[PDB]
């Protein structure tokens, strides 16, 4: 039920790995990208943009979610 | 989709290469390869 | 005649510089980049990204070649 940026935020303040992912890729397997960035940006302490990069280009959507990757570089 | 196949049946980075040289490339290269292996379809 | 990804073997197991990036010149100056990506990662450890990427996205045809740069990230 908590879909509208309620799991983000138990996610980032579980602090763990692998976790913040599955969410990232149930984002992409269902079209729900309008809230991929916000996820992006509050777990940004657990997640890898280099995979992220991946899964949400050449995954299975053809996403760009560039501020995330601005604020990587 | 067809093309990735193609790609993988020419040139397969199968874990199976280990038998060179233990470069640091050359594992960065086979965990892309494992990492791209599910996009076969 | 080894056209088919063989001559990439030889290539990759020569170790030498300047090399392959004559085969990978060669593979975009004639529509062939469906195999670029395969003779870039039998070749990771003896090619240069930087110039990589550039010739093939900006060079010549506008090949992807992501994943090679995501593994360099």
């Amino acid at each position: 039920d908590s879909l509208y940026k309620d799991a983000m935020q138990y996610a980032s303040e579980s602090k763990d790995t692998e976790l913040a992912e599955e969410l990232l890729q149930w984002f992409l397997q269902e079209e729900k990208r309008e809230c991929f960035g916000a996820c992006l940006f509050t777990c940004y302490d657990l997640l890898r943009p280099d995979v992220v990069l991946e899964t949400a280009w050449r995954h299975n959507i053809m996403d760009f979610a560039m501020p995330y990757f601005i604020q990587v570089m | 989709g067809t093309e990735w196949e193609k790609v993988a049946q020419l040139c397969d980075f199968n874990p199976k290469s280990s038998k060179q040289c233990k470069d640091v490339s050359r594992l960065r290269s086979v965990l892309m390869s494992l990492k791209q292996t599910p996009l076969s379809r």
